[PDB]
Order: C-alpha cells, then sequence, then structure tokens
RNA sequence: GAAAUUGUUGAAAGGGAAGGGCAUUUGAUCAGACA
RNA sequence: GGAAUACUGCCAGCUGGGACUGAGGACUGCGACGUAAGUCAAGGAUGCUGGCAUAAUGGUUAUAUGCCGCCCGUCUUGAAA
RNA sequence: AAGCUCGUAUCAGUUUUAUGAGGUAAAGCGAAUGAUUAGAGGUUCCGGGGUCUUGACCUAUUCUCAAACUUUAAAUAUGUAAGAAGUCCUUGUUACUUAAUUGAACGUGGACAUUUGAAUGAAGAGCUUUUAGUGGGCCAUUUUUGGUAAGCAGAACUGGCGAUGCGGGAUGAACCGAACGUAGAGUUAAGGUGCCGGAAUACACGCUCAUCAGACACCACAAAAGGUGUUAGUUCAUCUAGACAGGAAUGAACUAGCCCUGAAAAUGGAUGGCGCUCAAGCGUGUUACCUAUACUCUACCGUCAGGGUUGAUAUGAUGCCCUGACGAGUAGGCAGG
RNA sequence: GAGAACAGAAAUCUCCAGUAGAACAAAAGGGUAAAAGCCCCCUUGAUUUUGAUUUUCAGUGUGAAUACAAACCAUGAAAGU
C-alpha cells in the first residue's frame, strides 16, 4: 500500500496533436516537431504548441492589428506570424510594406498586403527563412471578445450576459431586475 | 416515518477534495467603499501627474 | 540538498524479527514505536 | 527481561540566576538504558519540581556486582497498587546478585499478587549482613547447619516417541 | 423555537474586564490609523455603536478606509471550501494596532544594519533566523556539588 | 431439422444433494519440432 | 597489583553448504590486474556431457485425493435469508 | 471529461518563532449572587413568653454545593506576520486636509539580490467551461443530551462500513493486521505452535484441586456479603526473666491473590471440537518457530510521465526505442475494441 | 443608621454611610454614575436623494443593523452630537 498525495494514472491535460485530420496541416507539426527537438529556440516551442489549438483557440488576427504591432518602436522591419487566419480590415486606410506567415489568408487581407508591396507566406516557407525564428513577432487575437464568453459566470451582482432567445420589452426585465418590482439583482 | 435532522459529517473531507484556497491578491486592489470625498481628489490628483510626466 | 536528493530508502522487514510479540506498543513499554536511540542501528541493519 | 542497575544523575538546566544547579542520583533496574533513564524522570517529577524538557541527564553507569558468586540474604521494600489501594511489603530473597534478587521480586509479585510492572515501586534492596536478622522463615529454612535433601521422583525426559521398558523415578 | 439573533450566544464574550468598566480611557481615541496598517478586532461592550459582529471577535485584518471616527478593515473569512473578503465599518474603540507586524519592522532594521557593517570586510552575513539547536559537550564539576541519592517513598495517608 | 425433453448402446462415478476454484496422480485422447 | 573472560559495537577479514532467477542481444560506459602487449567476476550465462526423439514432456477431458467454495437477480444502513 | 495560460514561479488538513482572541476542564465560597450544617461573642424606646428563654439581624469562625453562579483559569482547537507588491534617501501632483509645503494618497530618480530574511515538503502552478450520480445512511473510540435501561432516540471531532476482497477474532458489513495487475523467491503483521492444524508435549519463577474449576480485547454477563480452603502481606501484644495446648514460638485485629459459597428455566450441547490438572489453566519473563493479495528483489501485461530518433537504398514518425513511477472499487463519467 | 408636634414598622424635614445592592415600556443577557438614571429648557434628524457594508446566506430575497457622500435642519458658549 501507497498512501499517495497525487492522482495516479493523470493525463497531462494539454493536446499533444491536432485533433484535425487535415493530412497538410499533419506536415507542418511534422516540420515543427523536428525543429523544436533540434534547435533550442524558444520560438519553435510556441509555434508547435499553438498548431495543436482549436478553432476558438485560434482567433483571428486582421491586418488593422498587425499594422498597429508594426508601430511598435523598433518592429517595423519584422516578420509577423500568426498561427491561424488573417482578416481584412476596411476601416484603416494605409499599410505598411511588412511581409506576414500565416496559415490562411482571406482574399481580402492577401490583397491588400500584397497591393502594399509586401508578401504573404505560409509556416514551411517562414522555416526556410527563419530557423529560429529570427526576426519575427508572433500576434494573437482576442479570446474574450467571443459571444460564448458573455454568458459565462451568470448570476447575482455578477452582471454577465443572461441566456436568452428574444430580447425586447417583456423578456427579463420585471421582478428582479429593477426596485420598483420586488428588488434589483 | 421519523429521518435524521443534521449532522456535519463527512463535511470537512468535502472541502479538503480541492478546496481551502486561499484568496488570490492583487496589485491595485479595488476602491470599493472608500470615502467619496478621497476619490474625488485622488482622481484629480492622478490627472495633474500623469500631465506633468507627459509634458516632461 | 543532500537528503532531499537521496530518494526515500525501501527497506524490508526485519530478517530476524520484531524481537517483540507487539509492535504497537513504545519501545519502553515492549513495543517497537518511538525513540530507540542507538539502538535503531541493529533494527535497520536487519531490515536493511 | 534480564534487568540491569544503572546510576543515573540528573540536573536541572543551568539558568543565569542559578548556575551549577543540584546533582540527583538514584539507582535503577532496568533491561537497557532507554528505560533507565525513562524511570528516571519518572521518579524525579515525583519528588522534585523537574522534567526532562527541563532537565538534563548528566551520566548513565552500569553497576557490577560487587561479588557475584556469593550467596547473599537480601531485603527488599515495595511499594505497589492493588486493584484497590496502594500498600508496602517487606520480603526477604536469597541469591547472588542485586539483579538476580530484583528479577526474582518483580515474577513473586506477579504469582501472588498479580501486580504488573507498571504498578510497582523498589524503595530499597540491602543485604542482610547477620544471622538472626532473617525475620522470614521460608529463608530461614535454608540456614541450618549441614543443610543435606534429596530429590525424590525423577522425571527424565525422553528424545523418543516410544519405549520399551517401563522407565524409573529413582535417584 | 431556535434563536440566532445577531447577539446571540455572546453573553460573556462582549463583557467588560473586571473592575474595568466606565469610560475608555483616551489613548485609544488618540492613536492614527493609516490604510495597510494591521489591526486586530476586540469589541468593548460599553460602545453599542460601530461595533463588530461575533465571529470577527480575535481577528486581525488590514486597513482600506480611514472615516471620522472609525476605519474599514478587510477579513478573509471562510466560507465552505473557499474564502470571502469581508469587509467592516468599526469604530476605533473596537480595534488597536496589531503587534504581529511591529516587531517584524526592527528585524528589518537589523538585518540592514548588520548588512552594512559586514558589507566592507565580511561575507555571508547570516541574516536568517534558525531554530533551537542541540546543546554542544559540556563539563560538570562535582567540587562542592556531589550528587545526592534519591529513593522511592513509601505510601501514607496522612488524612 | 437446433434446444428443452426421451430411448438404446458405450465409458465413468455415487455411505443424508449435485455443481465450482487451485494443484497433482490415474485412464482416455491429441497437436507441434524432428534439418 | 597484573591479566583473562563475559556483554555491546566495528572490519573497504577469510571461508563452507542450500534455494530461486538468466531479463538483454555487434561495438560504445565506469573500473580492476598489468613495464608492455593484453586479460578480467567491469553497462543481465556461459562451458562441458548424457538419455530420448515419442505420447516421454506437455495440452485437453473424465475421475480420485488435500484444502477451500451458501442462489442468482433486485430494493436496502444491512440478503444464503 | 474537455482542455487553456505558464514552467517552479508559489503553495501546504504540518512544525517553529513573534504577537492576538476564548471562559470549557479544573478551581473558589473565613471573594460577589444563590443554596447550606453547627456553635460562639455582641445588639432593642423596634418580635414574643416570662422578669428572663426562644427568634431576628451584627461581628469573628465552621461543614457542604451550582447546566441556565463567579475573582482566577488550562490542555486540545483557532486569527495574523516571517520582505522585491520590501526597506531607505531626495522631491513631483491635487479641487482633499492643515494656522502653515502641514498631512494624506499616488508617482519621478538614486541605493540595497536570491543564508532575499525560520523548518519540512512540493508525479508542477494558476485558471475556465460543461455535465453524471447523490440529497433514506449506518458503525467504532473519545466528548455529550433525553430516558431505569435498550442491538433506544438525538448531536460534536476523527476513522471506517456502505462501495472491499485478503490474513486473524471457530462463526459475523463495521474489531485487529493490511488494502488487490499476472507470477517466482525471501521476510513479516495481527494471531498462533498437545491433536484436529502449518509451528517448541520449549525454557524459567510462582499460584490454583472446583460432588457445576478455568482458559485471551470488541464478545456473547454476574453483584453485595462471607470461608482457621490455601498463599503472601500490614499493625499490635506475649515469649531467652519457659508463653500458647494438655520446651519453641504463639495470640489478636486487618489487607488482597487464586479457589469455594452466594449462583433457579424450559429439544440435547458446546473455552470452536477432542481433551487437558508441577496443564494443553492463571500471572509474568526469555528465545526459537509457523504464515497475508502487506514489505524487499526479479520477470511479464497495461496505464501515466519525462526523453531519444526523417538521411537515403525496405514497408507502419498515429512508427521504432530509452528511462522512472504506478495498478482496490458500487452509483456514475470517459476511452480503446 | 442617627434625629424633628400630632406621626405609629411605612406621610414630611435634616445629616451621615452608601461600586449601584436602584433605575433604564417589555423576556432574558450585556451596558451605563459630574450617566445611558432623575429633574428642567429648547426642539422634530422618526427629514431629502441614491449607492457601499454586516448578520441569516446560495454569499439570492426579506427583516434588522453599521460607516460615509451630497443637501436641508435641531441643539449647545463650543468641541461636538
Ligand atoms: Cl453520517
Ligand atoms: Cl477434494
Ligand atoms: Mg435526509
Ligand atoms: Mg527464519
Ligand atoms: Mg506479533
Ligand atoms: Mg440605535
Ligand atoms: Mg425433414
Ligand atoms: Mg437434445
Ligand atoms: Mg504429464
Ligand atoms: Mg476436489
Ligand atoms: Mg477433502
Ligand atoms: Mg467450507
Ligand atoms: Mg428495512
Ligand atoms: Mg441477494
Ligand atoms: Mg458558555
Ligand atoms: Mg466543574
Ligand atoms: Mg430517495
Ligand atoms: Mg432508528
Ligand atoms: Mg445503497
Ligand atoms: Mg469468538
Ligand atoms: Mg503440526
Ligand atoms: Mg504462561
Ligand atoms: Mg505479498
Ligand atoms: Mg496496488
Ligand atoms: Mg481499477
Amino acid at each position: 500500500g501507497i498512501d499517495h498525495t497525487s492522482k495516479q494514472h493523470k493525463r497531462s491535460g494539454h493536446r499533444t496533436a491536432p485533433k484535425s485530420d487535415n493530412v497538410y496541416l499533419k506536415l507542418l507539426v511534422k516540420l515543427y516537431t523536428f525543429l523544436a527537438r533540434r534547435t533550442d529556440a524558444p520560438f519553435n516551442k510556441v509555434v508547435l504548441k499553438a498548431l495543436f489549438l482549436s478553432k476558438i483557440n485560434r482567433p483571428p488576427v486582421s491586418v488593422s492589428r498587425i499594422a498597429r504591432a508594426l508601430k511598435q518602436e523598433g518592429a517595423a522591419n519584422k516578420t509577423v506570424v500568426v498561427v491561424g487566419t488573417v482578416t481584412d480590415d476596411a476601416r484603416i486606410f494605409e499599410f505598411p510594406k511588412t511581409t506576414v506567415a500565416a496559415l490562411r489568408f482571406t482574399a481580402g487581407a492577401r490583397a491588400k498586403i500584397v497591393k502594399a508591396g509586401g508578401e504573404c507566406i505560409t509556416l514551411d516557407q517562414l522555416a526556410v527563412r527563419a530557423p529560429k525564428g529570427q526576426n519575427t513577432l508572433i500576434l494573437r487575437g482576442p479570446r474574450n471578445s467571443r459571444e460564448a464568453v458573455r454568458h459565462f459566470g451568470m448570476g447575482p451582482h455578477k452582471g454577465k450576459a443572461p441566456r436568452i432567445l428574444s430580447t425586447g420589452r417583456k423578456f427579463e426585465r420585471a421582478r428582479g431586475r429593477r426596485r420598483s418590482k420586488g428588488f434589483k439583482v | 416515518a421519523k429521518s435524521k435532522n443534521h449532522t456535519a459529517h463527512n463535511q470537512t473531507r468535502k472541502a479538503h477534495r480541492n478546496g481551502i484556497k486561499k484568496p488570490k491578491t492583487y496589485k491595485y486592489p479595488s476602491l470599493k467603499g472608500v470615502d467619496p470625498k478621497f476619490r474625488r481628489n485622488h482622481k484629480h490628483a492622478l490627472h495633474g501627474t500623469a500631465k506633468a510626466l507627459a509634458a516632461a | 540538498q543532500a537528503n532531499n536528493f537521496l530518494w526515500p530508502f525501501k527497506l524490508s522487514n526485519p530478517s530476524g524479527g520484531w524481537g517483540v510479540p507487539r509492535k504497537f506498543k513504545h519501545f519502553i513499554q515492549g513495543g517497537s514505536f518511538g525513540n530507540r536511540e542507538e539502538f535503531i542501528n541493529k533494527l535497520v541493519k536487519s531490515m536493511n | 527481561a534480564h534487568f540491569k542497575e544503572y546510576q543515573v544523575i540528573g540536573r536541572r538546566l543551568p539558568t543565569e540566576s542559578v548556575p551549577e544547579p543540584k546533582l540527583f542520583r538514584m539507582r535503577i533496574f532496568a533491561s537497557n538504558e532507554v528505560i533507565a533513564k525513562s524511570r528516571y524522570w519518572y521518579f524525579l517529577q515525583k519528588l522534585h519540581k523537574v522534567k526532562k524538557a527541563s532537565g538534563e541527564i548528566v551520566s548513565i553507569n552500569q553497576i557490577n556486582e560487587a561479588h557475584p558468586t556469593k550467596v547473599k540474604n537480601f531485603g527488599v521494600w515495595v511499594r505497589y497498587d492493588s486493584r484497590s489501594g496502594t500498600h508496602n511489603m517487606y520480603k526477604e530473597i536469597r541469591d547472588v546478585s542485586r539483579v538476580a534478587a530484583v528479577e526474582t521480586l518483580y515474577q513473586d509479585m506477579a504469582a501472588r499478587h498479580r501486580a504488573r510492572f507498571r504498578s510497582i515501586h523498589i524503595l530499597k534492596v540491602a543485604e542482610i549482613e547477620k544471622t538472626a536478622d532473617v525475620k522470614r522463615q521460608y529463608v530461614k529454612q535454608f540456614l541450618t547447619k549441614d543443610l543435606k535433601f534429596p530429590l525424590p521422583h525423577r522425571v527424565q525426559k525422553s528424545t523418543k516417541t516410544f519405549s520399551y521398558k517401563r522407565p524409573s523415578t529413582f535417584y | 423555537g431556535k434563536s440566532h439573533g445577531y447577539r446571540s450566544r455572546t453573553r460573556y464574550m462582549f463583557q467588560r474586564d473586571f473592575r474595568k468598566h466606565g469610560a475608555v480611557h483616551l489613548s485609544t481615541y488618540l492613536k492614527v490609523y493609516k490604510v495597510g496598517d494591521i489591526v486586530d478586532i476586540k469589541a468593548n461592550g460599553s460602545i453599542q455603536k460601530g461595533m463588530p459582529h461575533k465571529f470577527y471577535q480575535g481577528k486581525t485584518g488590514v486597513v482600506y478606509n480611514v472615516t471620522k471616527s472609525s476605519v474599514g478593515v478587510i477579513i478573509n473569512k471562510m466560507v465552505g471550501n473557499r474564502y470571502l473578503e469581508k469587509r467592516l465599518n468599526l469604530r476605533v474603540e473596537h480595534i488597536k494596532h496589531s503587534k504581529c507586524r511591529q516587531e517584524f519592522l526592527e528585524r528589518v532594521k537589523a538585518n540592514a544594519a548588520k548588512r552594512a557593517e559586514a558589507k566592507a570586510q565580511g561575507v555571508a552575513v547570516q541574516l536568517k533566523r534558525q531554530p533551537a539547536q542541540p546543546r554542544e559537550s559540556r563539563i560538570v564539576s562535582t567540587e562542592g556539588n556531589v550528587p545526592q541519592t534519591l529513593a522511592p517513598v513509601p505510601y501514607e495517608t496522612f488524612i
């Protein structure tokens, strides 16, 4: 007998492979598995883990977010790395001449980057140019902006959104939401 | 038929499965309940020292 | 650091037995538990 | 177990107010030194305001019998707890050493009064120097001049299950 | 039925000490409390306003607010399997400065003094407290201190 | 042309149930390698 | 006064008998013995020899012997009931 | 169950040091409150008989008490602190505050590195979403209420059973020991070693004879009171100056060991059975020996964790391989077949 | 307790002693003496607006209670309340 201090046979709780069956995604995983093992560069370890993430854990990154990150002092000539999809944003009227490496580019996002003099490359092209992530800049999109998040932690005095189908005057604005009807929250 | 009324048996063992968590401490705690007169002046004081550092 | 480096020792039961009919009394009262001072050496070498 | 006799010397812990406290000694019968030191604090706490955490053991030494091969008459005073009350008792034991007499005493108390080790205090053990100071007849009967007695009805030991003759108890 | 009022079971807790009734001495009102100070809570039975609940008797907290005749104190309370933050508004009669940390301030001061004293010549200033250590060897003299023999005493009634 | 259930023949066991688990004796029966 | 012995402890002192186990499968490591070449009990068994080559070992099955084994399912604090 | 952010940061059903809180155990009543026994000395234009007594207070003493009394006051539990979000030197902001550049709060700049501020440990720490079953419990030690009591009813802390086999208690949900992948060897636990039955009809000092002996925790019951049964012990007296009975010890009153009396139920009967008497009984001491699914070492299966390896010309990089640890399970969840 | 016509154990007056043995709407427990008790004077803060906090607690509601902010007032020589 052993007086165990922790739960036995516990899984690590982290993904070690993509859930997808995409054949081309598995090739990228194989490429960066090799690089992470034999380069001892922290960039390769981060990229390999990012390829395992699910869809909600890889929110899109717009070109306006990319342009703002290139305005950082001394970051104007770095290669922006996005492990996910890059989307177009028409709210910005000027774009720099950077190079962006991403898994996917939308049709609008690719056109805007190219017409500004830049280039769009894949992650295997990036590994050829920067095998150890030289002069790179990793950008991640917002996770808590997802609509499902605003319902989490619902309760009194919490200020979270209720799970409701129809919104209007007669839908969950009576007793419990104002002092004139019993009480407020 | 009469049943049991109350007991605390097994409750501490349940609480120690994942519980007894010391509260997480944050720098810059919330100013809820602080005197309103102090907070009105503290807001003006912070605006003044923000301009001085920016214009320095 | 030196002591924590060593893994907890895994000993067997004593080869010649415990020398008492009932272990779970104090060594002073003819049992086995408690502080037995230098007599621990005889017990450990039997279990090693 | 097999008893040994130790002298144990202890003291109170030195303080600035009272440096060099008094040294107290007593003779303890025990099977080892670990039990002997435990017994020392047990009796010391019955006589002085002191305990193990407030004192220290100065020296423990085994005491050997001066003439272990000489037959001696011992007088022993004991105090023991019965099932209801506490009593004092004087007994006489004939042996060749103090430890031998004490071992006999504990056996005698267990057999005749059902007194365990924890219920017995040894007050004093002293050798009786002269005849006619022995006051117990079961000891005095062995002090007669030219003592002789036979051992009737000898029972011999057999190492085999079956014997081929009727045994004899002659001696 | 059962009774669970606000001051239930506080018969002895909120009593004044023996021969210590009457008005509060002035030193209670002259002490200054600042945000971040560590105070301990002990209710005074003669001041019925701003009095803490019986749970917080004997608890220690940190000041977060200062008002005209009272201070705000933060207490961590264990509810279920976690701790919740409680904020109390207590008059100064029911609180006092805690010495659980005032004694710690001087150790910080002495550590800086010892560090600077040995900075020019010494290494390994050893600014860490250590537990009580086993005693070293010593020699006990018997000159004028010959050991006195003791024996167990017989049973006596002396009622 | 299955099972429950039944007849005949053959083998075995049976002192107030029968059936089962571990191990081996005895009887019957059987695959594998002869490189 | 000089020894012995008992008791307790230590030896990187020596040596006899018995039982269980042989996982791994080119080399690589740490050591030992040696002037050297090399050797070795040093990161897990090899050498020699006999009988039989089939129901002999073994499997299956029936039976016998030793010890053990209460009727499943279900409700229940609790079921062989 | 799905993971996510990170990679020892920080945390702990623990101790220590420093500093708080409490009114229970105990204790106390010539200390308060309330109960309560007995005298003694005093007091009346202020109780009543009688010309001196009983009551009533006063003072000093005395015996005994309290869950809803108390001056005092533990043990065990319990709050906080032991640094970088820290300490120190200088001086910026404001509509708050001060007689006042006084203070408060928040900042700029400089100085002090991990013996950086006790111990020990840390199959890593932090965080989020979602959903199953359950919401009749019961038992043991200790504390504890009602009741004569109950295998009764009701609480407190912890450990168990339920949900759990295995060795021991003959037998048993809860006791003792110990928790379970498949095997081999060795050693033990609790409990045992006359035979059933694996293991000393071992050793040692005593005690006990029952015409109803006794024999091992939980546990399967026995009391008050007695015995010149036997054993040991305590106190007093007699006795060398001859006691007791009719030439050496004796008498009286007591204490507690075993045994005996006290001891009466219904089918035949149970220290488990046989049986056992300087025990195979009781008390105690020393050794040897027996055996659990526990411990130690080895092999094999699986699970989890940390790692190595894409270079063609040979097939699975979900591949192959190296290293360490782990394996009980009802309701229920998930995974591979 | 010691005194004063009617006046007595209890009417009114005076002095002394008096840690609260009184009083504070009510049950009980706390608390209180130049007061929280008794008497006298002045008053309506038992008012307006809307938040935070404590207790029961799911950290929901209801009841009750605590500390401030912004107004307008009461009282007092004033600090204050
Ligand atoms: Cl329960
Ligand atoms: Cl059989
Ligand atoms: Mg219920
Ligand atoms: Mg052996
Ligand atoms: Mg044993
Ligand atoms: Mg009020
Ligand atoms: Mg047909
Ligand atoms: Mg058929
Ligand atoms: Mg065969
Ligand atoms: Mg069989
Ligand atoms: Mg059989
Ligand atoms: Mg059976
Ligand atoms: Mg039922
Ligand atoms: Mg059943
Ligand atoms: Mg109480
Ligand atoms: Mg008491
Ligand atoms: Mg139900
Ligand atoms: Mg019931
Ligand atoms: Mg059930
Ligand atoms: Mg039994
Ligand atoms: Mg046998
Ligand atoms: Mg015996
Ligand atoms: Mg085993
Ligand atoms: Mg296991
Ligand atoms: Mg399992």
